[PDB]
């Protein structure tokens, strides 16, 4: 929906409000995003790199 | 009359999630203690200015509170929302309507 | 600038407002406020004059302070006056002697830390990639003082821990003259062998592109070295530090450290049990000491916070628009014409490049700092554990 | 880099935030040197006076303590001193935490516990002694059997007096 | 009774919750503690002295001057020549 | 052009200052070095025998 990155999708266990649409941590870093057909909030996690 | 608004008027500014975190916003908020008007709806309904977002406070236990009209000439020439509750359902439309000196409702 | 004098939100919410350089005859709730008290610093408007004089905790300036009784600004004393009565046929000679323990500590390292050299600036596209390569060798020179300093740190905790050839263990009948050491050796109870205090100690205190390096030496090592040297200096005395250990009972060794000092070595076997029970007495309170009054580990905290702000300053330095129209490089390449495109991304390339040069030398000069440091208390253990001062 | 002008600090603040360590370096700087000076100076946790009687075995220490009658209350080697070396634009200077009277006020105290007390009132309480037993164990403790003092305290006297003489002279 | 008020373009400080709902407010151009409050990011002030911001006195009014010059050259003559 | 001449203005600037806040580091680290050598000398020497 706009919000576009890259990095791995895993589940979570977070408890929205039932207005939010995605969180983050700071510094503007996206950690956690509702999918809007089912309305589940997931996780990102940055792609592995070293 | 007038009275101090002590602690009100903070209201989530963006729709994202955070938790346990301090965050410096800078936007439209009501000062903390400041002054507010205290109208009587005893033997009041004047035309109030916007001037850039409001807020309101009802305490009125008895339904008698229904709702607002907003424009900037209150006349058909320019378009005027309207805002009304139906005990059930809320009507909500933005077409001009002709100003009455006394407004009015009728079910 | 201004500067406000609190005592702190815990005990009140009372502050008072000074003027720095300001004859302030032109001030503007605090407009006036509480009488004005001009001082050769500014002027200061909040708290009241009075003419005693003790010792401070809030400084001020040119030698005045205030405290928090209200809140009170007074000149400074420098301690409390006595003369003594000095005559040139009379001498002063001690008649009893107490034992006391100390505390002191001594940070040796920080984080070892690394920052890709050009994952920071580029953010994965082929276009920066492209451009960064009219820069020069930017890179390398950015990315070999990081691994210098790594090199540094391991070497200097190496160095300033590492100095027993061999590792001593205490014999398990423990009875040394009536002294009562179970408070500092390890507790086997304890799976990670840590002592009381190292336990009290350790529970006192509580990716773009950069990563953190683990250290070399451990945790357990560490704590075997110091039990190594702390079983060494009880058993050995201190001739483990020259040749080999060499046992040698208790009392005879701080026999010989009084002998050391001047006072006879009559007087500790003529006073054994005062000592043991003075000795005793103090580690309980130092254990008291160490666990009800906080803030005593003031440097390592400072040194971890100051790092920690420096790493998150140069975080989000990266939102910054440095003079472009956008903060991101990918909606830039995708939205406008190459012919300015290589102007907007050479104007980020070229902040992102500043804010990683004055990066790289804080870190320098902040390990420059700790090296110093740790030099200092790497001679402290070598002399004062090793033998006598 | 502005000069109190609008649409400079409108540009500037797109630069992101910079300002604050290169305020925070100087308040850090500031606090470095304040915390320099405490740790050099401040050493005794009270004040030493001379006794208003001095009869230091012959010693002449009237160069060296500070003299009743300069508002300042200065030995005469910190005057020479002082005399001899002498030295706005969103830029200040701030006063030093310790004035100068602090700071002399704690020379003296050191220079009279050294005078009196010898090296005991650094290691807890301050126990008197006479001079002369001092500079018996002064001697004695560089090998020097402290029999040469007793017998040789006029020509001890006297260089140490010329010497400080000399060394006042050529200040 | 409606009580009215009216926002202003201000700057606070939210503390969030561990469930994300807003649990305390403090303004940032109220008081000194406030300020202070604002520049070390926290609602915990330890004792000390702390530099907050500072201050600038505005110019009130503006002069020029110039000098005299008066120099009128015939310009003004021609205009009432009688021929 | 106001802009591009601003902008020069401010970054040539900030160059100037940012060498002198080094510089003023490093002279400050060298007068703490110099200091601590100080007190250790007065301490060593003044409140007992070297
Ligand atoms: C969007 O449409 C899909 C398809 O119907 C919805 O998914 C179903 O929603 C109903 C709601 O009662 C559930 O009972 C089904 O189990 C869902 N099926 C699947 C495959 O997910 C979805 O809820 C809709 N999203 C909305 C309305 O926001
Ligand atoms: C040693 O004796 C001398 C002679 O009395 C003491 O000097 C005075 O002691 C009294 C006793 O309290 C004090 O009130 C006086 O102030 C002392 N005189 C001066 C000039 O200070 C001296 O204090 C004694 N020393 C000890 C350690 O008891
Ligand atoms: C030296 O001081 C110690 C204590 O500081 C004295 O020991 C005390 O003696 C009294 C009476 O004998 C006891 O009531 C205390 O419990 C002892 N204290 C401790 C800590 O053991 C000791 O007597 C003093 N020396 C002399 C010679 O008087
Ligand atoms: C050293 O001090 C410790 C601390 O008191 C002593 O440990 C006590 O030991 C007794 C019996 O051995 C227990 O009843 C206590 O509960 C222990 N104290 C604590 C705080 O747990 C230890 O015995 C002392 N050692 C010697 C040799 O006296
Ligand atoms: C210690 O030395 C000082 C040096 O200033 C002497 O003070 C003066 O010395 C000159 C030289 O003889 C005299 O002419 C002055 O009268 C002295 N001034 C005073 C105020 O006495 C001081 O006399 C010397 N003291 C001793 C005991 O030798
Ligand atoms: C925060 O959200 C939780 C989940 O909706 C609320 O419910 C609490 O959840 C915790 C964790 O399982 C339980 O221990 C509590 O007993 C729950 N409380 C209630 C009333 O159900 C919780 O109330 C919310 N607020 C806080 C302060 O935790
Ligand atoms: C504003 O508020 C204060 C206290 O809340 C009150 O005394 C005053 O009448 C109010 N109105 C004005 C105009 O000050
Ligand atoms: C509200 O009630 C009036 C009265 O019958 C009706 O005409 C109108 O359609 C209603 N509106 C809604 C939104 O229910
Ligand atoms: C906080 O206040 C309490 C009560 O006034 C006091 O007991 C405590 O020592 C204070 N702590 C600090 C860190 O100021
Ligand atoms: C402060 O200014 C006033 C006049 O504004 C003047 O009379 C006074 O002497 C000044 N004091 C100082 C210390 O500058
Ligand atoms: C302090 O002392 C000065 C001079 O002795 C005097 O003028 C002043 O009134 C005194 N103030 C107080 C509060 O004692
Ligand atoms: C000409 O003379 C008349 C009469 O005094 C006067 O009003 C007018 O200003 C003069 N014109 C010029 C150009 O001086």
């Amino acid at each position: 929906n706009g919000l576009t990155g890259t990095g791995v999708l895993t589940e979570s266990n977070k408890k929205f409000l039932p207005f939010q649409q995605f969180g983050r941590d700071i510094a503007d870093t996206t950690d956690a995003v509702r999918d809007p057909q089912t309305l589940e909030i997931l996780d990102i996690t940055p792609c592995s790199f070293g | 009359a007038y009275t101090n608004s002590f602690t009100r008027g903070v209201y989530y500014p963006d729709k994202v999630f955070r938790s346990s975190v301090l965050h410096s916003t800078q936007d439209l908020f009501l000062p903390f203690f400041s002054n507010v008007t205290w109208f009587h709806a005893i033997h009041d309904n004047p035309v109030l200015p916007f001037n850039d977002g409001v807020y309101f406070a009802s305490t009125e236990k008895s339904n008698i509170i229904r709702g607002w009209i907003f424009g900037t000439t209150l006349d058909s020439k320019t378009q005027s929302l309207l805002i009304v509750n139906n005990a059930t359902n809320v009507v909500i439309k933005v077409c001009e309507f002709q100003f009455c000196n006394d407004p009015f409702l009728g079910v | 600038g201004v500067s406000v004098i609190t005592p702190g939100t815990n005990t009140s919410n009372q502050v008072a407002v000074l003027y720095q350089d300001v004859n302030c005859t032109e001030v503007p709730v605090y407009s006036t406020g509480s009488n004005v008290f001009q001082t050769r610093a500014g002027c200061l408007i909040g708290a009241e004059h009075v003419n005693n004089s003790y010792e401070c905790d809030i400084p001020i300036g040119a030698g005045i302070c205030a405290s928090y009784q209200s809140i009170i600004a007074y000149t400074m004393s420098l301690g409390a006056e006595n003369s003594v009565a000095y005559s040139n046929n009379s001498i002063a000679i001690p008649t009893n002697f107490t034992i006391s323990v100390t505390t002191e500590i001594l940070p040796v390292s920080m984080t070892k830390t690394s920052v890709d050299c050009t994952m920071y600036i580029c953010g994965d596209s082929t276009e920066c990639s492209n451009l960064l390569l009219q820069y020069g060798s930017f890179c390398t020179q950015l990315n070999r003082a990081l691994t210098g300093i790594a090199v540094e740190q391991d070497k200097n905790t190496q160095e300033v821990f590492a100095q027993v050839k061999q590792i001593y263990k205490t014999p398990p009948i423990k009875d040394f003259g009536g002294f009562n050491f179970s408070q500092i050796l390890p507790d086997p109870s304890k799976p990670s062998k840590r002592s009381f205090i190292e336990d009290l100690l350790f529970n006192k205190v509580t990716f773009n592109g950069l990563t953190v390096l683990p250290p070399l030496l451990t945790d357990e090592m560490i704590a075997q070295y110091t039990s190594a040297l702390l079983a060494g200096t009880i058993t050995s005395g201190w001739t483990f530090g020259a040749g080999a250990a060499l046992q040698i009972p208790f009392a005879m060794q701080m026999a010989y450290r009084f002998n050391g000092i001047g006072v006879t070595q009559n007087v500790l076997y003529e006073n054994q049990k005062l000592i043991a029970n003075q000795f005793n007495s103090a580690i309980g309170k130092i254990q008291d000491s160490l666990s009800s009054t906080a803030s005593a580990l003031g440097k390592l905290q400072d040194v971890v916070n100051q790092n920690a702000q420096a790493l998150n300053t140069l975080v989000k330095q990266l939102s910054s628009n440095f003079g472009a129209i956008s903060s991101v490089l990918n909606d830039i390449l995708s939205r406008l014409d190459p012919p300015e495109a290589e102007v907007q991304i050479d104007r980020l390339i070229t902040g992102r490049l500043q804010s990683l040069q004055t990066y790289v030398t804080q870190q320098l000069i902040r390990a420059a700092e700790i090296r110093a440091s740790a030099n200092l208390a790497a001679t402290k253990m070598s002399e004062c554990v090793l033998g006598q001062s | 880099i502005c000069g109190d002008s609008t649409e400079c600090s409108n540009l500037l603040l797109q630069y992101g935030s910079f300002c604050t360590q290169l305020n925070r370096a100087l308040t850090g700087i500031a606090v470095e040197q304040d915390k320099n000076t405490q740790e050099v100076f401040a050493q005794v946790k009270q004040i030493y006076k001379t006794p208003p009687i001095k009869d230091f075995g012959g010693f002449n220490f009237s160069q060296i303590l500070p003299d009743p009658s300069k508002p300042s209350k200065r030995s005469f080697i910190e005057d020479l001193l002082f005399n001899k070396v002498t030295l706005f634009n969103g830029l200040t200077v701030l006063p030093p935490l310790l004035t100068d009277e602090m700071i002399a006020q704690y020379t003296s105290a050191l220079l009279a516990g050294t005078i009196t007390s010898g090296w005991t009132f650094g290691a807890g309480a301050a126990l008197q002694i006479p001079f002369a037993m001092q500079m018996a164990y002064r001697f004695n403790g560089i090998g020097v059997t402290q029999n040469v003092l007793y017998e040789n305290q006029k020509l001890i006297a006297n260089q140490f007096n010329s010497a400080i003489g000399k060394i006042q002279d050529s200040l | 009774a409606y009580y009215v008020g009216y926002l202003q373009p201000r700057t606070f400080l939210l503390k969030y919750n561990e469930n994300g709902t807003i649990t305390d407010a403090v303004d940032c151009a109220l008081d000194p503690l406030s300020e202070t409050k604002c520049t070390l990011k926290s609602f915990t002030v330890e004792k000390g002295i702390y530099q907050t911001s500072n201050f600038r006195v505005q110019p009130t009014e503006s002069i020029v001057r110039f000098p005299n010059i008066t120099n009128l050259c015939p310009f003004g003559e021609v205009f009432n020549a009688t021929r």
